[PDB]
């Protein structure tokens, strides 16, 4: 079990920059795949972006390009660089960290974070 | 006009009695019965015929026919010939005889041996004997449950080829796998509805749609154990055994039955395909949160659900759904096992190979994990990975047995049911040639065989179950306990 608490949320003007990070209460950081997630208040959670073991990472078509993820192993930290900010990108964007088999069987769990609202103004 | 009479010296009947019904007249001649000479003899080779009994459709035409060619009307040096209808009357019902030996020529429909339109001093008697039929047979009016050549009875509905007490100990075999069976599945239902809001996503809660196919499949197969309930799937209005349904003339039970059956397992067994996919498509993303059936949820059940749909409806139209008194359900090629081998054995070996094939690639992938990436996780994260490359291995040894096991038992069956199926006509013709003028069944089906096949078919449902035997179930039912 661990606990994650998401930060550097705030108001940001069009084409502006921000960085979110993710500290992850607990040493057990490389033995869960972790990822960046943010949801609207009223729209489903969506997947934005993830890190792999090595330069492996996957972004959204609406993120690829702007976005950046990158881990901290020794801090216990994830990163996402946003630039260029658009009004489309304001929503609550979550910090998850689930077990490698997680999707695959149903005794593996997925912790959450708190979250940090991110509002761009046009 | 006599066309009807032929010069014969009159005999007197030495025998006042013909296949059981007095006669009127009191003088016969052998000349009609060109295979006896004598009355005696010929009284003899009536013997002969009264095994016909049996068969009652040919019993009725054939007793007058026989006591107007054996035993005919005799009066002033003149014998009486029978009708022509009279003879055309037993060529159908009688179609046996021809098969078995061949009508003799003094009993063929000839103009110089059966005029057209003669009287019949015969149709005046009454013959009382309607026709019994042996043990294995059972009387019956519709045609079609008729045996082969064998108008008027069909057979009986408890298999004849195994005793009650045979047929006792397959149904408490079936008893207990099914009811084992269906609670492992349902456990796995309870467990993923108690925490669907988590349990529902894709890469697993393919196995809550797997589970919930083995155990409607399950319920299928225990639905026999009601008051009266296997006689109603397996049985006619007749008392004769349910084949080629479905049909007009008998209820709706044997089709329910066999639909609950082949279609619930049939779809849990395209369900292990999409699932060894899911897993194989799952690894390559491991190591991150991505999920790559963001958008093939869908398409799963779009392809799962519709494909036993066309083979269950495919079967309905060519119309083999037959009904087995030990086993206690309807299901496809139990009378022609030609049908089961594209039905059954043909969907089975496909998942066996596209199925094992993601099975194997996705062992792969999990393998390169622990040789690619040495020392970055471990302690729990390096145990999930062995002990799932385990459990997969477990699994696809037993589903390759399994499928081992069933293409044993079918090419066990389609190698010797036609030899089964001559044993049983010769136990029917021994029955009616040995006793009237002891039998046994040269070779039947093994009933281990067919254990060893619903070993295959009930391991599969325990073995799906078997994925959510983890401590972390365990503590899903503790947390519901306590709010309570
Ligand atoms: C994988 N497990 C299969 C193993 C074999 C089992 N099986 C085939 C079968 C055959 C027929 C049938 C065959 C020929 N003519 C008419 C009917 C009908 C139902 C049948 O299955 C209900 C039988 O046990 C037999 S063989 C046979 C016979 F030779 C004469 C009369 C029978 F009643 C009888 C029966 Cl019953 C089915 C399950
Ligand atoms: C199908 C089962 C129930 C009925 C079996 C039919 C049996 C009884 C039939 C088929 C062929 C028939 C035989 C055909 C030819 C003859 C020749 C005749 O000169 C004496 C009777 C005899 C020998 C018949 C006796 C009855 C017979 C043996
Ligand atoms: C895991 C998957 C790939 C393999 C398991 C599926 C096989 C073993 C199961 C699915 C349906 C099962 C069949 C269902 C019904 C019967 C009728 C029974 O009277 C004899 C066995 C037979 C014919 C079963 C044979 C085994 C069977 C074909
Ligand atoms: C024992 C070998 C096991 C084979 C593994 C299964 C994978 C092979 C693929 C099978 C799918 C094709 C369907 C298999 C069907 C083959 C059996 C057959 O041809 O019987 C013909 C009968 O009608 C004659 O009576
Ligand atoms: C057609 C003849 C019989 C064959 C039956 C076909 C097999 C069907 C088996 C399973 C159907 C799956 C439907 C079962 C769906 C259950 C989902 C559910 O209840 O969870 C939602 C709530 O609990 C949480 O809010
Ligand atoms: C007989 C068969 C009827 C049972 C069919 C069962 C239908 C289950 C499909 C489902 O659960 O939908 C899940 C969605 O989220 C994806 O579409
Ligand atoms: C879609 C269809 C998929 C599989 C089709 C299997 C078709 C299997 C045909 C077997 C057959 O014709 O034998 C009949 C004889 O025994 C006498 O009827
Ligand atoms: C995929 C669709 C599933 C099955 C398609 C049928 C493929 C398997 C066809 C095997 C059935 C067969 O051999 O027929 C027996 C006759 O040839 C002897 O009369
Ligand atoms: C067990 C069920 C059996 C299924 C038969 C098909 C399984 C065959 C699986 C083949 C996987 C494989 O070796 O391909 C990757 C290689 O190119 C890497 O060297
Ligand atoms: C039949 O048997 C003899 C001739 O075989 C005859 O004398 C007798 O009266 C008859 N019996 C009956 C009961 O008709
Ligand atoms: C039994 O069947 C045979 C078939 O060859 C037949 O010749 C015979 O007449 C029948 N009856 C007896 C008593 O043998
Ligand atoms: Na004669």
């Amino acid at each position: 079990q661990v606990q994650l608490q998401e930060s550097g949320g705030g108001l940001v003007q069009a084409g502006g920059s921000l960085r979110l990070s993710c500290a992850a209460s607990g040493y057990i950081f490389s033995s869960y795949a972790m990822g960046w997630y943010r949801q609207a208040p009223g729209k489903e959670r969506e997947f934005v972006a993830t890190i792999g073991w090595g330069t492996i990472t996957y972004y959204a078509d609406s993120v690829k390009g702007r976005f950046t993820i990158s881990r901290d192993n020794a801090k216990n930290t994830v990163y996402l660089q946003m630039n260029s900010l658009k009004p489309e990108d304001t929503a609550v964007y979550y910090c998850a960290a689930q077990d490698l088999l997680y999707y695959s069987f149903p005794g593996d769990h997925a912790y959450w974070g708190q979250g940090t609202q991110v509002t761009v103004s046009s | 006009l006599s066309h009807c009479g032929r010069a014969a010296h009159c005999e007197p009947l030495r025998y006042n009695v013909c296949l059981g019904s007095a006669l009127p007249y009191g003088a016969t001649t052998t000349l009609l019965a060109g295979d006896s000479d004598s009355q005696e003899e010929a009284h003899g080779k009536l013997v002969l015929w009264s095994g016909l009994r049996n068969a009652p459709r040919c019993w009725a035409v054939i007793q007058p026919l026989l006591c107007a060619v054996y035993m005919p009307k005799c009066e002033n040096d003149r014998v009486e010939l029978p009708s022509r209808t009279l003879c055309q009357a037993t060529r159908g019902p009688c179609a046996i005889v021809e098969r078995e030996r061949g009508w003799p020529d003094f009993l063929r429909c000839t103009p110089d041996h059966f005029p057209e339109g003669c009287p019949n001093e015969v149709q005046n008697i009454k013959f009382n004997s309607s026709g019994q039929c042996e043990a294995p047979l059972v009387r019956t009016d519709n045609p079609k449950s008729w045996y082969e050549d064998v108008e008027g009875c069909g057979i009986q509905c408890q298999n004849p080829l195994f005793t009650e007490a045979e047929h006792q100990d397959m149904h408490s075999y079936i008893a207990a796998f099914g009811a084992v069976t269906g609670l492992c599945t349902l456990f796995t239902l309870a467990t993923f509805v108690a925490d669907w809001r988590n349990s529902n996503r894709y890469p697993a809660v393919i196995l809550f749609y797997v589970n919930a196919c083995f155990f409607v499949g399950s319920i299928g197969w225990l639905a026999q154990f009601m008051d009266g309930a296997r006689r109603e799937i397996v049985c006619r209005a007749d008392g004769t055994m349910r084949f080629g349904e479905p049909t007009s003339s008998e209820t709706l039970s044997c089709v329910i039955i066999f639909v609950i059956v082949y279609y619930a397992l049939m779809a849990g067994v395209v369900w292990f395909v999409v699932l060894t996919y899911a897993w194989h498509t799952s690894f390559k993303a491991l190591g991150t949160t991505y999920q790559p059936l963001s958008g093939k949820t869908s398409y799963f059940h779009l392809l799962t659900w519709s494909l036993p749909f066309v083979l269950t409806v495919a079967i309905l139209a060519v119309a083999q759904v037959d009904g087995d008194s030990v086993s206690g359900i309807c299901f496809v090629g139990y009378k022609n096992y030609r049908y089961r081998a594209g039905f059954v054995l043909a969907p089975i070996g496909l998942v066996l190979i596209v199925g094992g094939y993601f099975l194997i690639r996705g062992v792969m992938t999990l393998f390169s994990i622990k040789s690619n990436h040495p020392g970055l996780l471990s302690e729990k994260a390096a145990s999930k990975i062995n002990e799932t490359m385990l459990r997969l291995g477990i699994f696809g040894f037993l589903a390759f047995g399994f499928v081992l096991i069933t293409f044993s038992c079918h090419f066990y069956d389609f190698f010797n049911q036609a030899e089964w199926e001559r044993s049983f006509r010769d136990y029917v013709l021994c029955q009616a040639n040995v006793t009237i003028g002891d039998c046994e069944i040269k070779n039947r089906p093994s009933l281990l065989v067919e254990k060893i096949n619903l070993f295959a078919m009930f391991g599969t449902g325990i073995a799906m179950s078997t994925w959510v035997w983890t401590k972390a179930t365990l503590l899903i039912w503790r947390r519901t306990w306590c709010r309570l």
